[PDB]
């Protein structure tokens, strides 16, 4: 069997997005959605902080 | 009878097949490190193979 080779370096490639996510924008948001009526929406391009 | 005949006839044998080996770890877990250390507290499933 192998039990001669261990891996040894641990390599990371992410796509190159800078802007941080609106969280702070749907997150305070003085007037949120009636609970029979909710919102929705879209998140895209974001580093999810 | 009063005459004969020579006749060549012919018969067909299997005598031996393919001889095959299996890696126990690699088929199971496949150069894992979290899995063939989980793959340890299981049994002796792979000598007796
Ligand atoms: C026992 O059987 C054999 C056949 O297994 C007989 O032998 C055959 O004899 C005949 C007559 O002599 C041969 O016919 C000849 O054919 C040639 C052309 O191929 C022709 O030029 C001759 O004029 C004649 O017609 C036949 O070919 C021959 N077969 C073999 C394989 O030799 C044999 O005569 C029989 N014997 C008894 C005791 O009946
Ligand atoms: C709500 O979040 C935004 C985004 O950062 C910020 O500018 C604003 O001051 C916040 N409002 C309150 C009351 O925290």
């Amino acid at each position: 069997s192998n039990f001669r080779v261990q891996p040894t370096d641990s390599i990371v490639r992410f796509p190159n997005i800078t802007n941080l996510c609106p969280f702070g924008e749907v997150f305070n948001a003085t007037t949120f959605a009636s609970v029979y009526a909710w919102n929705r929406k879209r998140i895209s391009n974001c580093v999810a902080d | 009878p009063t005459n004969f005949t020579i006749s060549v006839t012919t018969e067909i044998l299997p005598v031996s097949m393919t001889k095959t080996s299996v890696d126990c770890t690699m088929y199971i877990c496949g150069d894992s490190t979290e899995c063939s250390n989980l793959l340890l507290q299981y049994g002796s499933f792979c000598t007796q193979l």
